[PDB]
RNA sequence: GCCAGUGGCGAAGGCGCCCGGCUGGAACGGGUCCGACGGUGAGGGACGAAGGCCAGGGGAGCGAACCGGAUUAGAUACCCGGGUAGUCCUGGCUGUAAAGGAUGCGGGCUAGGUGUCGGGCGAGCUUCGAGCUCGCCCGGUGCCGAAGGGAAGCCGUUAAGCCCG
C-alpha cells in the first residue's frame, strides 16, 4: 500500500485535560486508528516544566472526520525518575489497589513513597494502609476526572507525604502509575 | 563490685493518686498489666514493652 | 559411599566424581551377572 | 532461656532485691493479702497472673515475703489449687490448639516441630511431676485424653 | 489535507541495538503505521560489520532522509537494548544512530531508554555456568 | 528485579511482590509463677538442597540425552541452532551434598575497641513522626586487636585459651 492514500487524522486529547492537538496519525480506512495510542509527557498542559516525567496514554475512541478524539487510558512516571528515587540506605514502598471512582471506572493505581532510610516492615506496611486509605476515600469521594488530575498533579501525593510523615520522614512520594480497567 | 555484683532491680515501686478520686496507691513501674485504681476504675498507669506510661501521679512518690 | 576429602584432592590423582562412577558401574556388572545372570 | 532447643544466652529475667525481712512501704497484712489471693483465683487468675497483679496495682512485691507462703500453698489451703500444675495445663492447651492447626495444615512441618517440642517438655515435666507427687504414677500424656483434660 | 500551520510535524525513531545489529525504525507518534525501517544488514555486507556506529549512521541517515521527505520535522527516541533475559546495553549503534539524525537535520526532541527489563527473570541462556569461550 | 545490606528469621536444609487468616520459635522488660524440673545422649525417631523414581496433571523459558552447523590433526566437547526427560503442581518414595564456620553441644573464667540488628533505659534535638543524635544494659551478628594460644596460616570473651562434663 502506498503512502499517499493517506490522511494525517489530527488526534486531540480528551476533555478534561483540554482537548488540544496532541498529535496526527496517518490512516486510511479510519477504523484502523480507532485502537491506536499516543504518549505524551504533560505537555498538554506545558506550562509547568515540573512535570517533564509524566507520561500520559491516551486511546483513540471515535474519530469523526479528520478529527480523532481520544480517552484517558493511563500514566506512568518515566523510568529515569524512578531509578533516581531508588537509591540504597532509601527505603521503597509501594501499594497497587483496585479502585472503583464515585461513576463506576475501575483503575489500578500503583502508588509510591521513598522514605529516607532503612525503616522496618512494620513501618513500611503502615505506610501501606496509609496509601490505601487516602486512595479508598479519594476515590469514592471523586470522580474518574478531578481524581486522574489530581494524581497526574500531585495533590494527592502531597497529601501522602503529609499523613504518612507520622511514620516516618518522606523523601519525595508519587502516584507512579494508573491504569484504567473499565469504564462504566 | 559493680553492675553485676548482687542484681539489683532497676525498677521502683512508687505511689501515686489518681486525679478523679485521689487515693493514694502503691503501683510497679514496669507493668505487665494496665493498673487500675481500686476505687474509680481509672488507668494509673498503662503497659509497654518497659517502663509503663503514667497517668494520673500528678502528687507522686517513689520508694 | 563414604568419601575422602583427600582423594577429592588432585594432586596425583583422578577426579573423585569420575572414580566413584567408574565403581559404580563396576559394582552394577557384578550385581547383575550376580542375582540373575 | 531459649536453651532447650534453641540454644540462646538470653538473659531476661526479674532481679530480686536480698530480702530477709519484708518492705516498710508496704500497707497490707498477710491475712489480707491471702485474701486478695483467694479473690483473684476465683474470678480465674493462674498464680502467675496473680502475683502480677498484686505486684502492679496492690504494690506487693513477694507475697512469699509477706506472708512466709506461696500462692500455691495458699490456693491448696483454701481449696482453690489447680488439679494438674499449671505450666503443664498451659503446655497441654498449646498442644492441643496446634494439633487442630496442624490437621488442617498438614505441611505446615516448622509448626508440627515446634509441637514435637512442646511434647517433649511435657514428657519432662510429667516424668518430674510423677517423681514429686503432684500427678499420679499412672499418669501419662494423650493429644486426646488431654483434649477431653482441656475441654 | 489538514490546514496545517506548524509544519512540526513529529514522529518516533525506535532504534533496536544490539551487539549483532541495529534497527532504525521510524514511525507516527502511535507507532502503528511505518515510515521508514533500515538495517545495517541492509547497509552493509559483513555480518561483523552489522553492529557499528559505521553503518549504524548510514542506516539512520537513510531513514531521516526518507522521513523528513515524507514530512516529519522531528524525531522522538525510544532506544531499545535486547530484551529480558538478553543483555541491557544497547550498543554504540544508539548513540551513533541519535548523532546521525540530528545531522541529517531532524529535530530530535526526548529520548527515552525503552528497554524492557524483567522484574522477574525467565531463565537465560548459556546454563549454570554460562558461555565458557 | 531495583530497594536488599558482612541485614533479618530459622535446628539445619532453607526462607524475599502485596493483602487477609491459622500457626511456630526467639530477644527485651518483668520484687510474676514452678522450685533443680537440668546437660549429653549409645540405641531409636523426625526433618532434610539439587537430582532421581511411582502415579496423575501441566509444560512458557531454560534444557541432560539426542539431533544438526561450525571448530580442530581429531573434537564423542567448549561456540551456534534446535530439542526429550526434567525444571512447576498434587500425593508418595529416595535420604544423599565442598549438607562447610571443612570448627559437636552445654557451663564458668581470662583487656578491650569499633560497627550493625532488636528490645529497654536515660538525656538532648525536633518538621512533635513507629522521627533524629549521644550514652548505658541485655541479647544477636561482624571487623580489628594486646595478653594468650598455635606447626604456622591464623584464632583471639561469637577462642582454635584455662577449667567442668
Ligand atoms: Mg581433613
Ligand atoms: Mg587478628
Ligand atoms: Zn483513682
Amino acid at each position: 500500500d502506498k503512502w499517499k492514500m493517506k490522511e494525517w487524522y489530527v488526534v486531540y486529547a480528551p476533555d478534561f485535560f483540554g482537548s488540544k492537538e496532541i498529535g496526527l496519525t496517518p490512516a486510511d480506512e479510519p477504523e484502523k486508528v480507532i485502537g491506536r495510542v499516543i504518549e505524551t509527557t504533560l505537555r498538554d498542559l506545558t506550562g509547568d516544566f515540573t512535570k517533564g516525567q509524566v507520561k500520559l496514554y491516551f486511546q483513540i475512541y471515535d474519530v469523526k472526520g479528520q478529527n480523532a478524539y481520544t480517552k484517558f487510558k493511563g500514566h506512568t512516571l518515566a523510568r529515569s525518575y524512578i531509578r533516581s528515587l531508588v537509591r540504597r540506605r532509601t527505603t521503597r514502598i509501594d501499594g497497587i489497589f483496585n479502585v472503583t471512582t464515585k461513576d463506576g471506572y475501575k483503575l489500578r493505581v500503583m502508588g509510591m513513597v521513598i522514605a529516607y532510610r532503612r525503616i522496618q516492615t512494620s513501618q513500611e506496611r503502615a505506610i501501606r494502609e496509609i496509601i490505601r486509605d487516602i486512595i479508598y476515600k479519594k476515590a469514592e469521594e471523586l470522580n474518574y476526572r478531578d481524581f486522574v488530575l489530581e494524581a497526574v498533579s500531585g495533590k494527592m501525593a502531597a497529601e501522602i507525604a503529609k499523613e504518612a510523615r507520622r511514620i516516618y520522614p518522606i523523601k519525595r512520594a508519587e502516584i507512579r502509575k494508573i491504569k484504567v480497567l473499565a469504564e462504566p | 563490685l559493680p553492675k553485676n555484683l548482687i542484681p539489683m532491680p532497676k525498677s521502683r515501686f512508687l505511689r501515686v493518686k489518681c486525679i478523679d478520686c485521689g487515693n493514694e496507691q502503691i503501683v510497679f513501674s514496669n507493668p505487665s498489666t494496665t493498673v487500675r485504681c481500686l476505687v474509680c476504675g481509672a488507668t494509673l498507669v498503662e503497659p509497654t514493652g518497659g517502663k509503663g506510661i503514667l497517668k494520673a501521679k500528678v502528687l507522686e512518690v517513689l520508694e | 559411599m563414604k568419601r575422602r576429602p583427600r582423594k577429592w584432592k588432585k594432586k596425583g590423582r583422578m577426579r573423585w566424581k569420575w572414580i566413584k562412577k567408574r565403581i559404580r558401574r563396576l559394582k552394577k556388572q557384578r550385581r547383575k551377572e550376580r542375582g540373575l545372570i | 532461656m531459649a536453651r532447650m532447643h534453641a540454644r540462646k544466652r538470653g538473659k531476661s529475667g526479674s532481679k530480686r532485691p536480698p530480702r530477709t525481712a519484708p518492705p516498710t512501704w508496704v500497707e497490707y497484712t498477710a491475712e489480707e493479702v491471702e485474701g486478695l489471693v483467694v479473690k483473684l483465683r476465683k474470678e480465674g487468675y493462674s498464680a502467675a497472673m496473680i502475683g502480677t497483679i498484686l505486684r502492679d496495682q496492690y504494690g506487693i512485691p513477694s507475697v512469699k515475703l509477706i506472708t512466709g507462703k506461696k500462692i500455691t500453698k495458699i490456693l491448696e489451703e483454701n481449696g482453690l489449687a489447680p488439679q494438674i500444675p499449671e505450666d503443664l495445663m498451659a503446655l497441654i492447651r498449646k498442644a492441643v490448639n496446634l494439633r487442630k492447626h496442624l490437621e488442617m495444615h498438614p505441611k505446615d512441618r516448622h509448626s508440627m516441630r515446634g509441637l514435637q517440642l512442646t511434647e517433649s517438655k511435657i514428657r519432662r515435666l510429667v516424668k518430674y511431676y510423677r517423681r514429686t507427687g503432684k500427678l499420679p504414677a499412672k499418669w501419662r500424656y494423650d493429644p486426646e485424653q488431654a483434649k477431653l483434660l482441656v475441654r | 489535507q489538514v490546514n496545517l500551520k506548524k509544519k512540526e510535524k513529529w514522529g518516533v525513531a525506535h532504534i533496536y541495538s544490539s551487539y549483532n545489529n541495529t534497527i532504525i525504525h521510524i514511525t507516527d507518534l502511535t507507532g502503528a503505521e511505518t515510515v521508514s525501517r533500515w538495517s545495517g544488514g541492509m547497509v552493509v555486507k559483513a555480518d561483523r560489520d552489522e553492529p557499528s556506529p559505521y553503518a549504524a549512521m548510514i542506516a539512520a541517515r537513510r531513514a531521516a532522509e526518507e522521513a523528513m521527505e515524507k514530512g516529519f520535522t522531528g524525531v522522538h527516541i525510544k532506544v531499545r537494548a535486547p530484551g529480558g533475559s538478553k543483555s541491557k546495553s544497547p550498543g554504540p549503534g544508539a548513540q551513533a544512530a541519535i548523532r546521525a539524525l540530528a545531522r541529517a537535520g531532524l529535530r530530535i526532541g526526548r529520548v527515552e531508554d525503552v528497554t524492557p527489563i524483567p522484574h522477574d527473570g525467565t531463565r537465560p541462556k548459556g546454563g549454570r555456568r554460562g558461555r565458557r569461550v
